RNA sequence: AUGGCCGAUGGGCCCCACAGGGUUACUGACGUCAGCCAAACUCCGAAUGCCGGUAAGUCCAAGAGUGCGGCAGUGAGACGGCG
RNA sequence: GUUACGGCGGUCCAUAGCGGCAGGGAAACGCCCGGUCCCAUCCCGAACCCGGAAGCUAAGCCUGCCAGCGCCGAUGAUACUACCCAUCCGGGUGGAAAAGUAGGACACCGCCGAACAC
């Protein structure tokens, strides 16, 4: 893992819209992530 | 009408100059080649331009190692 | 099909080589080999004359009996070697082969009947591969074309063969091939 | 009239006529065959008159093989001209035949028609020749 | 019926080694003074051997394997200086001090180098 | 580079759209069966020739080889046999 | 000294290769777990390096059997050829191919080291 020439990794946690949350890594400076859908959201997901 | 070939280079002497069984001293020029045709052995080594010459006193003798031409020096032995 | 074996006399050889074989056939004799799997190989001198005699009723995958110097041995006739222009016999290859043995050779193919009248006939392969017997070896096969109409290709497998025989090279040999026959038009247009 | 469409090198040496022909001795398209008795070098033209000749007399049935392509060219210097001043332009394509050899093959229904064409291609050829089978 | 259908990476990495140290082996060559030093190494342990080349004998030998190198509490890299060792005094016992050192298509570093210096410095003079 | 087998590909045609499908004395690559050719092709490959070692032979001589020196002539060749 | 074991090497380097079938994990050879340390990616602990032994013979590796694709390949004959004989054809003495056939072949040998016997 080479040392400054990568971006830098920010832990970060998705919460959505439907109350689901889920804890990964991201380039996000924020640190924390939001989304409007998600995979239960998203109807194609459920079979809608 | 004329004819637009007929230059042609020096002949350069090539050819394999020791013969196997021959005793050489060091430094004789064993084969002069263009092409790595005949590859360095046993106390045989390469020059500039892929000729091979002798680096110890003994005996030319022709040999093949992995599929491959090679030229060795036996050493022959003090009377 | 079991036939007899033909009866040859053979002599060993003296003196082998070109000087000694052109003056034997010179003398009317074959020179000869005989190998086989008994690992033994045997220089032998047949007479011209009826060994042509015994191929040109025999065929030439001829059963042969040979007698040298009073031994009878069982050979096949491997294989020959006939001058290009003289049509002669230089040289003749002799198989041993016991009684009940596989062996393969080549017999030729020979197309009997009557096409249709719009109809040209070619044989593209001229012998075909089989397996028998030493004694069960068919001297010649026969392919039937009669009625047979439009492009129709007689393939290898589609021969029928004698019982015990067995057809070595693969079936998609094209042996015969029927097409529509050529016109004058077709003719003079191929070569140009 | 059968040329190469191309050649690596246009101007050769003759073709050497010593020896007799190894390969392609003996007939196998067809059910007759003509084959050579002396070295020539049969030309681009001899094989279209010979192939011709075929042609007109077994009329419509049958087919003719030619197992020899002249693709072996031959020059000549232009004509009234002194000698030397290089090598002359190709002139004629010609084949290499040796005793032998089998040039055409005709297959036909009966025999003696087939015999009888393929004697009057023999007659367009600068060689001996004679008409051969293709059994033993 | 399973068909692989790759190059499975442990005979990647045997073949890779093997072209590795022919290409080394151009060059490095041993003789009945000179003997060639030919490492070999293993996830478990590393061998050791003084080979001449002219008629391919072995001259000594060490390796991880004797118990004597098993029963060191140290590192791989501990393991590998006492090897080190004891191929220098089996050397100097058959009459040799200097060597050619095959790393055997190894990158020179870490266990290698833990081996070829303290061979070094008990006096294979290389 | 000859003749077959299979058939992309394209020409062409039925549906008709120029999209999607099969059709043909056609174009017939690729592959494959059979038969071949090459001074500037070689998976192979002689005989002679050449380099060297050794044992002999001729040895009151081939009037031999090698080195140095004095004196030259020659440097317009022809035909025959082989490549 | 023995083994279906590890290495390092050889042979005018495939008769040793390719592929199919069955089989082995004691020490080893391995795959495998992990990225604190030496070290590394023209990005990637994939590779290289290093620390280990949870799991596995499924691979590598090794053993046995297949003439299936490749490889080697005779004797004889022929092509060619040095010399000689011969008025244009040809022949003798010596040498002797390529291709094909019979067949061979699923390698052989050397030095250390292992588990075990002694």
């Amino acid at each position: 893992m080479k040392t400054g020439i990568h971006p830098e990794y920010v832990d970060t946690t998705v919460q959505c819209g439907c109350g689901h949350s889920f804890t990964t890594r991201s380039t996000k400076q924020s640190g924390t992530i939001v989304v409007e859908v998600c995979s239960q959201c998203h109807p194609f997901y459920t079979g809608k | 009408s004329s004819s637009r070939n007929g230059r042609d280079s020096a002949a350069q002497r090539l050819g394999v100059k020791r013969f196997g069984g021959q005793v050489v001293k060091a430094g004789e020029i064993l084969v002069r080649q263009r092409g790595t045709h005949f590859h360095p052995g046993v106390n045989v080594g390469r020059g500039g331009d892929d000729t091979l010459f002798a680096l110890a006193p003994g005996a030319v003798e022709f040999g093949a190692k992995r599929g491959r031409k090679t030229v060795n020096i036996v050493p022959v032995a003090r009377p | 099909t079991a036939n007899i074996p033909n009866k040859l006399t053979a002599n060993v050889r003296t003196r082998t080589g070109k000087g000694a074989s052109r003056q034997a056939r010179r003398d009317g004799k074959v020179p000869a080999v005989l190998y086989g799997h008994g690992t033994d190989p045997q220089h032998l001198e047949l007479n011209a004359r009826d060994f042509a005699a015994v191929l040109r009723s025999h065929g030439t995958n001829a059963i042969l009996t040979l007698d040298i110097e009073g031994t009878e041995q069982l050979a096949l006739t491997k294989a020959l070697d006939v001058h290009p222009i003289r049509r002669n016999i230089q040289h003749a290859d002799l198989l041993v082969v016991q009684r009940g043995e596989k062996v393969t050779v080549e017999v030729t193919v020979l197309v009997e009947g009557d096409a249709t009248p719009g109809t040209l006939v070619t044989q593209d392969a001229n012998t075909i591969e089989i397996e028998a017997e030493a004694l069960s070896i068919p001297e010649q096969l026969t392919v039937s074309v009669e009625g047979v109409e439009a492009g129709t290709q007689i393939t290898a497998g589609q021969i029928s063969l004698p019982e015990g025989v067995n057809l070595i090279s693969d079936p998609e040999l094209l042996v015969v091939n029927v097409v529509e026959a050529p016109s004058a038009e077709a003719l003079e247009e191929e070569g140009a | 009239m059968l040329i190469p469409r191309k050649v690596k090198h246009r101007k050769q040496h003759h073709p050497e006529q010593r020896g007799i022909a190894s390969g392609g001795t003996s007939v196998s398209f067809g059910d007759y065959g003509i084959q050579a008795l002396e070295h020539a070098y049969i030309t681009n033209r001899q094989i279209e008159s010979a192939r011709i000749a075929i042609n007109r007399h077994i009329k419509r049935g049958g087919k003719v093989w030619i197992n020899i392509f002249p693709d072996r060219p031959l020059t000549k210097k232009p004509a009234e001209t002194r000698m030397g001043s290089g090598k002359g332009s190709p002139e004629w394509w010609v084949a290499n035949v040796k005793p032998g050899r089998v040039l055409f093959e005709l297959s036909y229904p009966d025999e003696k028609t087939a015999r009888d064409a393929l004697t009057r291609a023999i007659h367009k050829l600068p060689i001996k020749a004679r008409i051969v089978t293709r059994e033993e | 019926a399973h068909k692989p259908v790759g190059q499975n990476i442990s005979e990647v990495r045997r073949n890779a080694r093997l072209r590795r140290h022919a290409r080394l082996r151009k060059k490095v060559a041993g003789t009945a003074e000179v003997p060639r030093l030919v490492v070999n190494r293993s996830a478990r342990h590393i061998h050791v051997q003084l080979v001449n080349d002219l008629n391919g004998t072995t001259l000594a030998a060490a390796s991880s394997i004797e118990a004597d190198v098993r029963a060191i509490d140290g590192d791989k890299k501990a393991h590998s200086v006492r090897v080190g060792q004891l191929i220098a005094e089996r050397a100097k016992a058959a009459g040799v001090e200097t060597v050619v050192f095959d790393r055997g298509g190894y990158t020179y570093g870490g266990r290698i180098a833990a081996l070829a210096d303290a061979a070094r410095e008990a006096g294979l003079k290389f």
